[PDB]
């Protein structure tokens, strides 16, 4: 609960407070609509509409009356007596420009936008007209609450929750069987060489005398073709990691229900191929998410400072190594593949020596 | 390799359906007679107009259709009508005709008609994009569903539990009836019913669904998942945005009023029935017949003329296994869509006039053979 | 049992037939590999499979060709753009259309015919037509050709009737570390012959909202496209768009700035660096008074326009002939009228009529519209997939070179490494007889050329292949032994060629190529695992079961103990290979980061990748803390924090390892977009989400 | 180990086919179950675990291995047995042969193409239930969290019921032994199979958190949980993510009743938490392998102090035991944590959310007012 008196003599802006209470559409719907447009007791109190409205008293109601039929709440009058300020103030507010959006050959209009109805408007018809408008914007409210936020379309679980990060990548997955360490990405040319790019254009104003455009286009064009000053400035930027072995990024998977679905790793290699477009990960990290190489893209985010990348440690690779199950037993995301166990399995299971007895004789 | 080796195995091998390997939209679509120079579209035209025929009025008739010069065609594409020659430059596959309508002779103004121009293969651009149109098996005669009975009619969707289509009340139930008695005696629907319902009128129809056909609800002898004694029907869903245009076409003279009508208002009713973009504006949204085109080969036999959708799939239990489907149909081939393998076109099945799937006889033993060990628990 | 007979026709296979040993695989594996058929693009390097089935004879004769469908006569034979000598003399001509006149019919229809360079259906994914060197001379004015005349077939079709869908490639089977979830070692030189080819169109527009850019010459010449049969500069920035301003002419409208470009404040189009350009088409409207472009810049663009105009105006001319001397008797095809009507909407308008308004699917042009049609090849270097014709597909993930690859004791290099123990598992064992029996196969072909005097793996020449056949004991007995090794293997083809006349053109056959071709249909009386047995058990047709020397991850060549057999397997390439890509360090605002339109700007892919769901941002908020996961969400919706975050990238001495970037001083929290957006909505509702102890 | 490579071959086949006892048991085998399953299935399960008979076949030896499995190999040297249709009805003649010598008859290999018809309905609208799912159970168990390692110290120790089906629900739990201060059980028991054993749970102790439970509470499952780690969502992804691989008889019906156990009113409202948790557990662990200090959590976050007053807040002591609606629980408790669930606009015209209690704390009221502090 805001009190709207407090917040419309404190507004200190353009003080229009008069929308409708001086335009009369007057040949000014091409001047007042384009350029602006373009506490409310009916959303609590609407437990009367049934086949019948309770709310036929019209104006000057007073309300000091305990008439209460209803069997929902007994609550309700606390709730009023708590503070009874609720739509007594004269200046209600107007909703801003950015709520709704306006071209092409047909002008098009959302559904939920019906509160243009109250810009547009003897004392016992306009008294009337008053609570018509104030019924309106309740049912506006509700359906754009109903409508625009409660949906998993909405601001609240789509746009209020995070969408659309920057620095971010989206690339299939190859593997690499290598000597390596656990935690190790190698990103491709094409995707280095625009997710690193105001590093190298740093590193083209500080190595050389080059301004932002020429360094600018220098990125540009070395994106699908290779040289060695991009190589040499990656690995520079590689080896600029002293305490970690590189560029500390996250990497997620699009079914995420465990931990290992989301994990943070570091670059440490770019490679030198155009024409392989693949993050090539780790294999002891392939187990903990459901990632396989079946054309399927994963996405990757760049933590740009050390504070994050320190935060970011809760999630990593050794993490999900004890089991969430059983109190003392490691997980199976820790065993090895198939080729990996069946050169031990020829090596060591093998009918190297004789047997015990013939040994000693 | 050996070219008599070769030689020998193109000796030793069963070659596929010429109709069917080149596509039967090429066939049931665009075949000129070597009579005279007139498309199968537009004898499918020619006997949907003539049907509806008793519905009008006396002195109108219709007359023909005549094939467009492209002069023509580029001036009723580009017209004007805000100021404006609004011309869509893209690479879409068209041809235009007439209607040439007449009423006691003084024939009224021709009214020009899109059609989609197919090509070999079962390929057609439309808007720059292409499109495969693909075949829907349509049995013969009447289908029988899991709960009533359905037959296919030209205006009529209805199906078979106490249901029909829809002081003062006294003439709906006329309007109705004068309708319901005269307009449903198709020529080609009394075709369709070959299948041993020989009825004359409906009347005949709804006494023979009582007591021949009554059997049907709860003991039919339908088996439900065979594919044999299939139309195949192509033209049927690919002309449904045109006879709903004719259908309400024919609802004016018959079901509004029967009056002397004059040439300002039957002008006014061909121009508000039959527009220029009848059977375009729906192909490429609700036509599940169509799709797009996705294949990166040479070859057409393995996604552009292989490509067979059921009763159910044109709309946008019964996967048992059948002996017929090894037959018509291609088994051990399972996309997402049909995991069952019955939406597919194998080349090697015999296929006679208008689509009508007949049964071989060089595999027929091993069918009987393996059928009756399908069903015995 | 009864394992010898069996009763199944190649009628009852759809699309199973093209293979043999059809029973030995599982039903889901059998399905997955006709799903993989119809997404596989064609190869440069096309080869006939070592056993051919009775299926591919069937499916070369149904393909996407230029062929005549009727007896007709050709009438006139036109060509776009004219080559011939002076400055207007560009290469390459594209397309041919010819007009004929249907033979054989009482009404004499006219029809038409487009001979084009290349056919592509998929987006990114096309074949080229090679012309027919017998129909294409015979191409005259006067002409009687009859039906189903193949003019510009395929690469897939042979001069025999096969059809060429893999490359062979010489496969070892090994427990190697590459081979981890389905991957794939294979060799460079074998990945040069699997090599596909691309065709694209990029389109722009240059009218009175903004003009071209001088790429590709010198100070002294205007190109703002390369040429029909040029190559593309190595960035692939092909006709970029500036602007149109004037108050800044002497500082962009100089010959200095129409070189140079510039990645910010312009409209380039990005494509293929290495690829030659196919076709072009360029649309005009000329009938405004004003001309938008300044002089200087549309040489290169009428020099299209006028020969694409003089071909749409004979094209209109000659119908027009046909109207005046066949009056209301002519008879068209439904594809000559579209043309007809297109030749019309591309000739300009009089003026007694109304100009026209081109559109393409609701998107007008403004007087210029020029499309491009490239053609490129693409090498494979990773994230490539490949399939044996079986369910076991796989993705290459290491590439070595030719000198590292395994190599057995007879000389046979190896192309793929494919781990062994994925066939138990998915039960495909039609694998495992095509690459046993053709390990019977090749090293029996090695052996008759290494019996004479001949060197192995290596095609014989005429001078060679001509004196060897002076011996008739000789290649008696090796007919016997092919005889032999037929009557072992399938004894169908056995029985077919018993009675084969002039046997020596099957030993020469047999040894021009180094490999037998055996015919294997799906109905065959063979007991498969007694032919296994045969092919142990017996002293000749025994494959080379030795040790296979290979090079390992380090620098070393490993030796293995195991005895390894290597065998012949018909690979071929599959879709969705790695190009669609994104990255992108910053990306363009809503005037709250969401872009969706034609987005061919930038070398890859710059729109911004929704990573951060509700399940990720809830596993955020419990793994990580709840108060470092909001500045990750406040990064990106706060448009500040995406200012500091790369001024502190372009302030700082090092670029990574940069400690603060958004200090919560001067930027603090509570200026999230969605959230203030939120809270105004709340609060014209009149209540606030707040709390108090 | 880089010369030491297994492969496969033609060789690695004819070695194992060419074996007397597989050939004895693929001949003269009558077309019955009980022919197949127990007959010609034995004599060949009875030669592959024998270790003295292939000694340098790889097949084997990756069997042996736990790489290859059995499973699949039976289906292939030996009798295959009854494939279904798209619904579950058998067939009543089987096919003869197996993978190696392949199925070369129609009606054979007609059957055996539907047995690969059921791996393709993979329709959205399950992986949309259990996306549902998750987000059902997930956004009311993120309650709880904070644990902290230490003890303390309750003599309020509960009893419950040990069986056979439930031990390995069991495993780390301490519990209050005779002339002993602490046990835990670890799994190796065979007795008290049928008594009721008074055991530590998280229904009863006392600790200064008003959120957060300590180790001995929560058994030894909490010293593999990391320090920061909400212990909340972990309860509810180590069932899920058993339900989805179960998902992946009948199990979205599981899924359902578990949904009208654990976030509905289909539970009868028990006195005390001591009777609900065996039988949840006697429901869970019959089918779902999951440990009971998760299933401990799950039923701890349906738990409201003073359900007469309103004071929607979780009750230390665990002896109250008060249970309600989920719905009830994601409106009437934590606005901030109310609007990441559906039908956000009900809890704003609630009176009873305009009135300053004590209640919890979501981790999502900081992702609702921006980031602010305060
Ligand atoms: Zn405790």
């Amino acid at each position: 609960v805001v009190d709207h008196n407090e917040v419309h003599d404190q507004f200190t802006g353009k003080r229009i407070y008069a929308n409708d209470y001086n335009t009369s559409n007057s040949d000014e719907k091409e001047e007042f609509d384009r350029h602006f447009y373009s506490r409310l007791l009916h959303r609590g109190f609407e437990r009367g509409l049934n086949h019948f409205i309770d709310n036929f008293n019209e104006i000057f109601q007073f309300l000091l009356d305990a008439n209460i039929i209803s069997n929902n709440k007994s609550e309700f009058a606390q709730f009023v007596a708590q503070n009874k300020d609720k739509l007594f103030p004269k200046y209600l507010p107007v909703p801003s420009k950015l709520c709704f959006v306006a071209t092409t050959s047909g002008t098009y209009l959302d559904k939920p936008i019906e509160a243009a109805i109250d810009a547009t408007l003897s004392p016992i018809k306009a008294q009337n007209r008053t609570m018509r408008g104030l019924r309106l914007y309740g049912q506006f409210y509700e359906i754009y609450a109903k409508s625009r936020i409660a949906q998993k379309p909405g601001l609240a679980r789509r746009h209020m929750f995070g969408a659309r990060l920057n620095a971010t990548a989206r690339a299939v997955i190859t593997s690499i069987s290598d000597p390596h360490d656990y935690d190790e990405l190698h990103i491709p040319w094409g995707v280095g060489c625009q997710l690193l790019k105001y590093h190298l254009t740093n590193k083209l104003k500080a190595k050389f005398n080059m301004t932002t455009r020429e360094a600018f286009s220098f990125v540009y064009e070395n994106v699908l073709q290779y040289n060695q000053i991009i190589a040499d400035l990656f690995k520079e930027l590689i080896a600029e990691a002293a305490p970690y072995k590189g560029m500390g990024c996250t990497f997620h998977r699009n079914p995420t229900l465990q931990r290992g679905s989301t994990q943070q790793f570091f670059i440490t290699k770019v490679k030198d191929d155009i024409n392989d477009n693949s993050i090539s990960m780790s294999v002891l990290c392939l187990k903990a998410p459901n990632a396989d190489f079946d054309g399927d893209q994963l996405n990757l985010t760049l933590m740009p400072d050390v504070y994050l990348t320190k935060a970011t440690e809760r999630i990593a690779p050794h993490t999900w190594v004890l089991s969430i199950d059983e109190p003392h037993e490691i997980s199976g995301n820790l065993e090895l593949q198939g080729p990996v166990v069946e050169t031990i399995i020829n090596w060591a299971h093998e009918k190297y020596l004789p047997p015990l007895e013939e040994w000693l004789k | 390799p050996d070219p008599f080796l070769i030689e020998k195995i193109r000796e030793n091998t069963p070659c596929m359906n010429p109709t069917l390997a080149n596509g039967i939209t090429v066939e049931h679509t665009m075949t000129r007679d070597p009579n005279t120079g007139v498309n199968m579209t537009r004898r499918y035209i020619d006997s949907l107009f003539d049907i509806s025929s008793v519905l009008f009025p006396d002195g109108f008739k219709y007359e023909g259709n005549r094939a467009c010069t492209p002069l023509k065609h580029f001036e009723e594409i580009t017209r004007e009508y805000n100021a404006k020659r609004i011309a869509n430059i893209a690479p879409t596959d068209m041809y235009m005709i007439d209607l040439m309508f007449s009423y006691k002779g003084e024939m009224l103004y021709p009214r020009p008609m899109l059609l989609p121009a197919f090509k070999r293969g079962n390929m057609v651009t439309i808007n720059g994009a292409k499109y495969i149109g693909s075949p829907v098996l349509t049995d013969v005669g009447f289908s029988v569903l899991n709960d009533s009975i359905f037959i296919p009619f030209r205006r009529t969707k209805l199906t078979f539990k106490q249901t029909d289509h829809h002081g003062k009340v006294e003439e709906n139930i006329d309007s109705h009836l004068h309708s319901f008695c005269n307009s449903l005696d198709e020529m080609t629907i009394e075709e369709l019913k070959t299948v041993g319902v020989n009825v004359s009128t409906i009347w005949e129809l709804l006494y023979e669904i009582m007591t021949s056909l009554a059997h049907h609800l709860y003991a039919t002898d339908i088996d439900e998942t065979s594919m044999y004694g299939k139309r195949l029907t192509v033209l049927h869903y690919l002309m449904s945005e045109f006879n709903y245009a004719v259908s309400m076409f024919g609802y004016m003279f018959q079901s509004r009023r029967d009056r002397e009508w004059t040439v300002q208002e039957l002008n006014e009713g061909l121009k508000r029935s039959f527009k220029l973009q009848t059977a375009i504006k729906r192909l490429t949204v609700d036509h599940g017949e169509l799709d797009t085109m996705s294949n990166p080969n040479s070859s057409m036999l393995i996604k552009g003329t292989s490509i067979l959708v059921t009763q159910d799939r044109a709309k946008t239990s019964s996967r048992i296994i059948h002996a017929s489907i090894a037959e018509v149909g291609q088994y051990k081939n399972q996309p997402k869509n049909n995991p069952d393998g019955r939406g597919r076109l194998n080349m090697y099945t015999k296929v006679g006039p208008t689509g009508l799937v007949e049964r071989r006889e060089e595999v027929r033993e091993i069918i009987d053979n393996a059928q009756l060990m399908f069903r015995a628990k | 049992s009864q394992l010898g007979r069996r009763e199944i026709d190649l009628t009852l296979l759809g699309h199973t037939g093209l293979d043999p040993w059809y029973g030995t695989t599982s039903s889901a594996r059998g399905a997955m590999f006709v799903t993989h058929i119809g997404q596989a693009p064609e190869v440069n390097g096309n080869e006939s499979r070592y056993f051919l089935t009775g299926a591919e004879l069937e499916y070369a004769k149904y393909t996407h060709d230029v062929r005549f469908p009727e007896d007709c006569r050709v009438l006139h034979v036109l060509r776009k753009y004219p080559t011939g000598i002076g400055k207007d003399s560009i290469r390459s001509n594209p397309v041919t259309t010819i007009i004929y006149e249907n033979y054989f019919d009482k009404y004499k229809t006219i029809g038409v015919l487009h001979v084009p360079e290349y056919m592509s259906h998929h987006q990114d994914f096309g074949y080229e037509l090679v012309k027919n060197r017998e129909v294409w001379e015979t191409i005259a004015p006067n002409e009687m050709f009859s039906k189903d005349t193949v003019i510009a077939q395929s690469g897939a079709v042979k001069k025999d009737g096969t059809l060429g869908m893999g490359v062979n490639a010489n496969v070892v089977f090994l427990s190697a570390a590459g081979t981890i979830e389905d991957g794939f070692v294979a060799n460079k030189n074998f990945l040069k012959r699997m090599m596909p080819t691309s065709y694209s169109t990029a389109v722009a527009n240059a009218g009175r909202k903004a003009f071209f850019l001088n790429m590709y010459g010198d100070d002294k010449i205007y190109k703002p496209f390369p040429d029909i049969g040029d190559v593309i500069r190595p960035d692939g920035v092909i006709f970029a768009i500036r602007d149109h301003d004037d108050d800044l002419a002497p500082a962009e409208m100089t010959p200095r700035a129409l070189r140079t470009l510039d990645r910010t404040f312009d409209r380039a189009v990005i494509g293929t660096p290495g690829a030659k350009v196919i076709d072009i088409d360029i649309w005009r409207d000329e009938r405004v008074n004003p001309s938008p472009t300044p002089t200087g810049m549309d040489a290169q663009l009428v020099k299209y326009h006028t020969h694409l105009s003089s071909y749409y105006r004979e094209l209109l001319k000659i119908y027009r002939g046909l109207l005046a001397r066949r009056k209301d008797d002519l008879h068209i095809t439904e594809e000559f009228e579209r043309l007809i009507v297109t030749a019309q909407m591309f000739l300009p308008q009089p003026d007694n009529v109304r100009k026209l308004s081109r559109f393409y699917r609701l998107d007008p042009l403004d007087e210029w519209r020029v499309e491009v049609t490239y053609k490129a090849q693409k090498m494979p270097a990773g994230a490539f997939k490949m399939t044996d014709f079986h369910g076991g597909k796989g993705v290459i993930c290491k590439v070595m070179e030719d000198e590292d690859m395994p190599i057995d004791e007879n000389g046979n290099r190896a192309d793929l490494i494919i781990f062994g123990g994925s066939t138990m598992r998915r039960s495909n064992y039609g694998r495992i007889y095509e690459h046993g029996f053709g390990a019977a196969a090749r090293d029996l072909a090695q052996r008759l050329r290494v019996e004479a005097g001949l060197d192995r793996h290596a095609k014989p020449t005429q001078q060679q292949l001509n004196s060897v056949m002076g011996n008739t004991q000789w290649v008696d007995y090796a007919f016997k032994e092919l005889l032999g090794f037929y009557e072992i293997i399938a004894p169908t083809m056995h029985s077919k060629m018993m009675e084969h006349p002039n046997p020596a053109e099957h030993v020469k056959t047999v040894l021009m190529d180094g490999f037998p071709y055996i015919y294997a249909p799906v109905d065959d009386p063979v007991d498969l695992m007694a032919a296994v047995n045969k092919l142990i058990n017996s002293d000749k047709y025994r494959p080379h079961y030795g040790k296979v020397s290979y090079r390992d991850q380090a620098g070393k060549w490993v030796t293995t103990k195991d005895n390894v057999l290597m065998g012949p397997l018909y690979m071929m390439l599959l879709e969705k290979i790695g190009e669609d890509w994104s990255a992108a360090a910053s990306v363009k605002t809503q005037p709250s980061k969401l872009n969706n339109a034609d987005r061919a700007s930038t070398p890859g892919r710059e729109t911004a990748i929704r990573s951060f769901g509700e399940s990720e941002t809830r596993s955020y908020n419990c793994t990580v803390g709840p108060g470092p996961t909001a500045e990750i969400l406040d990064q990106t919706n706060n448009p500040l924090a995406h200012a500091a975050v790369i001024e502190s990238w372009l302030t700082a001495e090092k670029p990574s390892s940069v400690p603060v970037a958004v200090d919560r001083e001067k930027i603090p929290f509570g200026g999230s977009r969605p959230v203030a957006m939120f809270d105004h909505l709340l609060e014209c509702s009149g209540i606030a989400l707040e709390y108090a102890p | 180990l880089s010369e030491y490579l297994a492969t496969l071959s033609m060789f690695d086949i004819a070695e194992v086919y060419n074996h007397p006892k597989v050939r004895e048991a693929n001949h003269n085998i009558e077309p019955t179950t009980y022919g197949i399953e127990k007959i010609s299935y034995g004599k060949v399960k009875e030669v592959f675990n024998d270790p003295t008979q292939f000694i340098g076949n790889s097949i084997i030896e990756g069997l042996r291995s736990g790489t290859q499995k059995t499973e699949q190999l039976l289906q292939a040297f030996a009798w295959r047995g009854f494939p279904t249709d798209i619904n579950s009805d058998i067939f009543k003649y089987p096919v003869t042969t197996g993978y190696i010598d392949g199925i070369w008859n129609l009606y054979e290999n007609m059957i055996e193409s539907r047995s690969g018809t059921k791996a393709l309905l993979y329709n959205k609208e399950l992986l949309r239930v259990t996306e549902y799912f998750n987000r059902k159970s997930q956004l009311i168990a993120q309650y709880v969290q904070r644990l902290h390692p230490g003890d303390c110290k309750t003599t309020i120790l509960a009893e419950y019921p040990v069986t056979k089906l439930t031990l390995k629900a069991f495993k780390g739990k301490y519990y209050q032994k005779e002339d002993g201060k602490l046990d835990w059980i670890r799994g190796n028991e065979t007795h008290l199979i049928g008594t009721k054993q008074k055991f530590r749970s998280v229904f009863g102790c006392n600790h200064p958190d008003s959120q957060g439970i300590c180790m001995t509470c929560y058994g030894r499952l909490g010293i593999n949980i990391p320090k920061g780690t909400n212990i909340g969502q972990v309860a509810a992804v180590s069932m899920g993510d058993k339900i989805t691989s179960a998902v992946l008889a009948e199990a979205g019906k599981l899924s359902t009743e578990k949904v009208g156990y654990t976030s509905k009113t289909y539970l009868k409202n028990y006195k005390s938490p001591i009777e609900a948790l065996p039988v949840f557990a006697t429901m869970a662990n019959e089918k779902i392998s999951l440990n009971i200090s998760h299933c401990e959590i799950l039923i701890y976050a349906m738990m409201i102090r003073s359900a007469q007053y309103r004071d929607y807040r979780l009750p230390k002591p665990g002896i109250n035991g008060q249970f309600e609606k989920y719905n009830r629980l994601m409106q009437c408790r934590s606005l901030g944590g109310a609007m990441a669930f559906e039908k956000q606009h009900e809890p704003l015209n609630n009176p009873g959310s305009f009135l300053n209690k004590m209640r919890n704390d979501h981790p999502y009221d900081l992702l609702v007012k921006g980031g602010k502090l305060r």
